[PDB]
């Protein structure tokens, strides 16, 4: 599974 | 794909009354991190969608406190405590827990208000169009509620049908009314065969039918 | 002041291509993934594609896999979408969307892509003069005999906004559209204030500014 709200954004 | 089912398709709610929109998902929208990734979107007439609620119940920037969110798991509800005039449009629920991002079908929110009489204006064809061989007579109905109305074209005091097309606007975000335009398109030869061009309007606000007329002279 | 501005819409023949853009401002474009969403006329919203913040990974909807390609240029803060092998089913208003607040927090204004085998016809602007006139008169413009959608109708180059009602287009019996855009103004300004309607039909490249004079 992937998080469409976190994964496509830049890693913190 | 997660299937989003929104109910109903249309909601006629009176001004100032509360409203609620339901959304159902084919699976749980609770992610592996324990967060429900359901959002509520508002699309005013002729405008892009704007975000109202995210993660079920959290209000976005500049969203009024009358918009509320509840439900958890697979059933969700968007609630408006007081329906205002800016609340017209379609509302969509959206999931972002899986990557086939799926939306709902939408719930149109129609606003019920008091009766408003239409402002009837008639426009003769322009002389520039007369040079083109065509001629269009426009009958304008401005700011009225409800949407139901009847516009009758009487050319030279004779009911005409088949040469007119109409266009109703969407419900306004300032007064929750409608506007209607009826265009009667005839040839210049047929235009100069008659004298009195009138459109008769009948509406719930109008006690007696209003008729706006002009003569070719 | 987060604003998304799209461009590139128009009319295209079946099988051909079209490329859309999406200018992003008010946020750091390089650190947010982007989405493309489309909406058919009168229908609902359908996701199209997503791109990572750096373009490292890309996911497409099954209906557009193999034909649409999402891309981005972080040096320009612009999101792109190349649409090849277009179909009449791809006719819709296309939105770009920014990721934020665990949702699509900000959207563009939308651009219309039409796929049609019909010829492109420019409109003809006709004035609707105020004559019948209580202290509020009405005037407008007639955009007639054009194809395809849409036409951009503004008043006084965008200065006149209140009281405007741009009516939806109606498909005539000749396969051509014709709408009307009217505006109610105070009767004391029918001669003191000048009223011009600005018409722009993008698919035919016709920009017409016509003055609507009163009619005593």
């Amino acid at each position: 599974n992937a998080n469409p709200n976190v994964d496509p954004n830049a890693n913190p | 794909d997660i299937v989003m089912t929104q109910t109903p398709l249309s909601s006629p709610v009176t001004l100032g009354q509360p409203a609620s929109i339901s959304c159902r998902s084919s699976q749980s929208l609770v992610h592996s991190n324990g967060i429900t990734y359901l959002s509520w979107l508002q699309q005013r007439p002729g405008q892009p969608p704007r975000l109202l609620l995210y993660e079920i119940s959290n209000r976005f920037s500049g969203v009024p406190d009358r918009f509320s969110g509840s439900g958890t798991g697979t059933d969700f509800t968007l609630k408006i405590s007081r329906v205002e005039a800016e609340d017209v449009g379609v509302y969509y629920c959206m999931q972002t827990t899986q990557f086939p991002i799926t939306f709902g079908q939408g719930t149109r929110l129609e606003i019920k208000r008091t009766v408003a009489a239409p402002s009837v204006f008639i426009f003769p064809p322009s002389d520039e169009q007369l040079k083109s061989g065509t001629a269009s007579v426009v009958c304008l109905l401005n700011n009225f509620y409800p949407r139901e109305a009847k516009v009758q074209w009487k050319v030279d005091n004779a009911l005409q049908s088949g040469n007119s097309q109409e266009s109703v606007t969407e419900q306004d975000s300032k007064d929750s009314t409608y506007s209607l335009s009826s265009t009667l398109t005839l040839s210049k030869a047929d235009y100069e065969k008659h004298k009195v061009y009138a459109c008769e309007v009948t509406h719930q606000g109008l006690s007696s039918p209003v008729t706006k007329s002009f003569n070719r002279g | 002041q987060v604003q998304l501005v799209e461009s590139g819409g128009g009319v295209v023949q079946p099988g051909r291509s079209l490329r859309l853009s999406c200018a992003a401002s008010g946020f750091t474009f390089s650190v947010y993934g982007m989405h493309w969403v489309r909406q058919a006329p009168g229908k609902g919203l359908e996701w199209v594609a997503v791109i990572w913040y750096d373009g490292s990974n890309k996911i497409y909807a099954d209906s557009v896999k193999g034909r649409f390609t999402i891309s981005r240029d972080n040096s320009k803060n612009t999101l792109y979408l190349q649409m090849d092998s277009l179909s009449a089913a791809d006719t819709a208003v296309y939105y770009c969307a920014k990721i934020g607040s665990s949702s699509f927090d900000y959207w563009g204004q939308g651009t219309l892509v039409i796929v049609s085998s019909a010829s492109t016809k420019g409109p003809s602007v006709f004035p609707l003069a105020p004559s019948s006139k209580g202290g509020t008169a009405a005037l407008g413009c007639l955009v007639k005999d054009y194809f395809p959608e849409p036409v951009t109708v503004s008043w006084n180059s965008g200065a006149l906004t209140s009281g405007v009602h741009t009516f939806p287009a109606v498909l005539q019996s000749s396969g051509l559209y014709s709408l009307s855009s009217v505006v109610t103004v105070p009767s004391s300004s029918l001669g003191t204030q000048t009223y011009i309607c600005n018409v722009n039909h993008k698919p035919s490249n016709t920009k017409v500014d016509k003055k609507v004079e009163p009619k005593s």
